[PDB]
């Protein structure tokens, strides 16, 4: 079972700014951890599927019939990143390696352009 | 205080026969539960693409699956004669029709090499003639397996039936019901789903059949029913 | 190594009778599941508005519902004699009482035109006299239907019983259990509810009764039990 | 179109015996449902602490529990002879083995005073000799109770069996299945849990046993199975 | 200026009877108020679960409750003969039907041991035959208690009735109305609720009945009506 | 099956103010849509019933007994408004038309006097 | 410069036959396009639920659909004799197998009343015997319809075939290809989807068949193929 | 069944400050009640067990086997305080009286050093 | 100043025997420590699911484990006669009961094939009869192994015992105590846990047993005790 890793840098300045500012205007202080988990939740919503995906009996039966004539190209997941910064790394087999990447870049975008989104 | 009604001539012809079957054939029963959601979806898919030519029902599917299971395990498609065992190669099924003048058993031939439309047309023509009382004797004389269905009454979950004299098996079908089953949700947990099931009982004679043979027969029937596309195969 | 005990005089009087019933009456069984939550709520409501006059139980409700179902379908309230069918118009029910000297069958009369209090009082007076061994012979001679209950033991889900010689039906009741059912929550979804159910088995003779008649009988019993207010009707 | 095969000499030796059992022993059945999650956990715990000496199965647990239940209620560990009742004090169990030359019944002795390892070793040595056709006659002649299992086929939920001539009871075991049960979550609510259950059927003769005795027997078996540690007791 | 019409032959037959009743039976009255909201809810629940077989009304409920109250207090179910008191054990109720030709007195028998459906069917068959003028004499000769209802007219709050010659009691029912009652709101205060009530009057003879007996009779009737489930026992 | 419609104007200035202000003090920016759905959730909680409501078997049985002697006069719902402003419109049959109105005014009040309520 | 090889004895036997067919049977062609995505999905669903018993292919599906279409339109299942028309009631199909020694013509019988497994097993047994050169003459003598497939080579889009002497129709199947089709996206627009199609050509004689009959035949075949579930009835 | 009560003072100034400040910067105004319930939720998470606790069959069976060889020393609960300030009181039997105290002090700490925590 | 008391007749009968054992049997000891937390948990689990039938103790568990260990290593279940070695196949255990009149030696038979309940009942019946002084001689004559326990006194950590004349081994059990053990906390460190232990001493003769045999015996006993489930097989 060959395995491979994927990596991506990160900058956490904006999250620090939001935390500090929130602490000065209300009193709420929270750790970086909740930002990390909340970003992970919004990320694992729309991730492509491996090209070597094999369907199940129910799926084929429903197609052969005509209820779900439009097929699916998305599927949820359950990933957990690895700590680090100046980096975020993940270890996964070869088949999904590509899917695991869509996850890294999605979080890499939200956390740098949408840190405020992870607040209440 | 009471009332008396003379016994009918036809009631002893059946009373003697029923009394002969119990003392001539030891009985042992086997039960199973079948999921029929996919079969209902199939039936709905095949009853809407038509323009009025036909209309199907669960009994036809069960009859065809019975024929396939009989073909895979031929020891049940047999009979016990005076001093020799009879083994057939063609499957004839006996269906039960109830009328005020008593029940009757129309017969369907060549089920193995047939389709659902012909089976439905035959079962309905014979049911009509049985109700109208113009049935020839040759048309209800002998078969290999007998079937009984009571799904018209929702209060019958499972029941037993008596085997006919020359035959060595009978199947009884109950009414559908709903039960909880586990489903592996894509999120990575286990949830509750509501499946619809029927309980099927089979009565077998122990001189021509054994427990393992009946268990295998039930397994082939279940495999053919839960996966309905295999009806083509 | 073993021990031997002489056969009792009363054990053959019952052994011969049981051996005669099987070879004289072909048997076919029918099963059903009944929900009894509403009946338990009713019983709790009617056992708290009293000051000590009475105390009810499930068996009385089942006896009364049996009587109503017998009235709607009279073909079961019948008997098979030498050369004539006997049809009654009054419902007499046979209840089974177990004692170390063997089981006994006290009888209740005029159930159709009676209330729960009288049925309970009769069943308990007769149970006491049966336990104390001063029962007259006329009091346990003949009825139309027989009932057996085993809900005192939680390990009995469903079981079968033998029909008495002159009768043409018998009912067996099991112990309650809990199952999942679907509920349409007011929010517009489907949820899981925990209902309490009992499994009831009925054994019928096939010379006086047919499958459809037994299925209808089970349907009337179920309709009367699930909706308990209809016991008044 | 058909084919005929001469009846085997061994098929009538069993046909006559089966035909004698039904007309000689009235039958009444009892059913129950057992939860076997704890038993599976126990078996997994005891099949990993070994180095290769043994390997267990559910049948051994059921055999031992049967022996204990027989000991608590001895009226079932009995037999009906010409004019006397036979009561034993040692429990011998008959297991059924299926072969192409028909089924066979190896016998296990001294189950009450024995452990799981010896029972497994005996059942497997006898199964091997039964399959290889070198079984002595004394080894399959008489017992007190008979057991049948069909858990190798997942399509058999529950089934019935015929009692042997000199014996007065038989047990039939089905295949496991999954059902929903209520769990009192520590948060103070009720939730759905998925338990695994088997359905066990017991057939009893009504000349040596009564309904209450069979119900008590089923209760002792259930209590011993659901709580597995009591197997030591 | 005026007009005169000869007296009818049938008008003296009732005039003499009415004139004999007053001078032969001293009269004393008792009144009560009954709440019938729960009874209406029950009736609505039981008139929607049917498919067309029957349709109920308040009068049947009152008749059955009367029968039960008569059973608990038997001194009212009596009669005064020449020199001896007559005490019955079966309850027969006389209902009043108005027609342009006069007032009839249909009868219902075996009310104690009966259900609502039979009572309604009898009352309606007899009402039809009374309206069509083909009533046999035996069918309106004697009872134990008589009932009158005038709920079709909202302008009748309460009224009195005359006792029949051989009977010792009569009941008169009025029309419903609405009244304010106090309710203990869960917040810890008292609020206004709107209950629906009827006023029932009972006329009794003082040679066969006393005040306390009539008061107890009214109490049993009230208890049976306000709590409707108690109609079962 | 006759059908009828109900309509009510609306002013969305206060929601704009809250969104702008929140954007200036923390960084969170969210669309009007969530305000619309959250108002719809708090609204469908306490709505009267049609005058021609017919009960079910369980309800009547429980009354005939005495467990729920106090009846109910409220019941939840599942409505979805139609877009528009300077208006909110809904299309429903005649029987419920009145109930659908309690919904419009309830949202019409909360969104004009309680916009802040729809924030976390 | 050139070379010459003597003509084979078997080469004239086919040359004369081919030369006789053209001058004896006028030919007219019909073409159609079939979508086979659903058929591929079905085949994948039915080739994974097996353990090694069988393995299916497109040709079997086409053979069965041919049989059904022949049944609906029987005028093609005919033949032209000396002075009379021959009309059959059983469908026999001729499959073409290519070998270095030449082209054979194995036969399959009883297709109407048969399943996919038997058809595949027969076609493969016969193909093996044809390749090994031990084919009996009776096994390749006469049929009603003939089929040819060339889907193993992607470079054959469509082609024609010659009709056999006693038969009145032949079918030729090409290789799959991909084409663009319009899809009505739920957003309210039109988009491009990629369907997979095959082109089927049918050659008919004009003495036994007309244009409308062939067009209807093609329509039934298409309807059966595009909707694959309809292979059951 | 002897019963006993436990009591503890409280100061609600910080919650007032957070409410006022939140009202001035966004517009959100909420009652003290939600602070009380939210503090009660975070409290009933980790509370010790009575010293006279008797286990059940499943627990002993799992220990006798070897799946949960490490036992537990915590268990959730469902408490509801009683109103009051300058005090919070609870009434419970003697056996749990001690456990009910861990609850009072836990809320007494969070509400005085972590009021901001009970905000979104 | 002193006092003198004549020696009892029964005191020399034991003095001579003790003096003969030391000069006839060389002694060598072996010691071990057993953890009994799991055994206590099991006992608590099995002493609460009962209604009053029984109550268990550690000694029964030790007796059964002894029997199993004896079975695995049979060289200890032997004896030394005049000129030949005696090897048994049934395990009989001698328990010591202390009374003011002296020390007795009740016996338990058939331990290998027995359960905890019977062992406890026998040990308690015999203890009662020993205390009441009506013990038959045959009941305390010979065994294979002897056991002594002193866990009622917390001040006895470990002690020695003398072997009986015809036997070749004896076991002595001490009182429980608490010790620190290392636990690998999931955080990746080492912590202190408090285990409860007992110290068991075994005395063996060196003419019938060797050091390795005794060491293996102790190992089997330990393995059976620390893992208590293994008491089943």
């Amino acid at each position: 079972p060959p395995v491979a890793v994927v990596t991506a840098p990160i900058s956490l300045s904006a999250a620090i700014d939001v935390q500090n500012k929130l602490h000065k205007t209300i009193g709420v202080f929270l750790p970086l951890s909740t930002f990390i988990t909340r970003a992970t939740e919004i990320a694992n919503q729309k991730l492509p599927l491996p090209a070597n995906y094999q369907p199940t009996a129910d799926e084929l039966f429903n197609q052969v019939l005509g209820l779900d004539k439009v097929t699916r190209k998305e599927s949820r997941g359950s990933y957990t990143p690895t700590f680090g910064s100046f980096v975020f790394s993940l270890q996964v087999p070869k088949s999904e390696e590509k899917r695991a990447q869509a996850f890294l870049q999605k979080m890499k975008l939200v956390l740098e352009q949408e840190p405020d989104k992870l607040v209440r | 205080a009471y009332t008396d009604v003379p016994i009918s001539g036809m009631r002893k012809t059946i009373a003697a026969r029923l009394k002969e079957s119990v003392t001539e054939n030891p009985h042992f029963f086997v039960s199973t539960n079948l999921s029929v959601s996919k079969l209902l979806k199939l039936r709905q898919a095949l009853n809407s693409s038509a323009d009025g030519r036909y209309k199907l029902s669960v009994n036809d599917f069960l009859i065809k699956a019975m024929g396939i299971a009989s073909k895979r395990v031929p020891t049940v498609n047999s009979s016990w004669r005076d001093g020799v065992i009879r083994q057939f190669e063609t499957v004839d099924v006996s269906v039960a029709v109830a009328t005020p003048n008593g029940l009757i058993t129309p017969i369907v031939k060549g089920v193995e090499g047939k389709g659902l439309e012909s089976i439905s047309a035959a079962v309905k023509e014979l049911a009509k003639k049985a109700r109208d009382g113009k049935l020839k004797p040759e048309e209800y004389q002998g078969g290999s397996i007998s079937i009984s269905n009571m799904g018209m009454n929702p209060a019958v979950q499972s029941f037993t039936a008596i085997i006919n004299p020359p035959q060595a098996a009978i199947l009884a079908v109950g009414a559908p019901q709903k039960v909880a089953v586990p489903v592996e949700n894509e999120d990575g947990t286990t949830g509750v789903s509501w499946d619809e099931q029927i309980i099927v009982t089979a009565s077998f004679d122990h001189k021509v059949v054994d427990g393992a043979v009946g268990a295998e027969w039930i397994r082939e029937l279940k495999k053919v029913i839960e996966n309905p596309l295999e009806l083509l195969l």
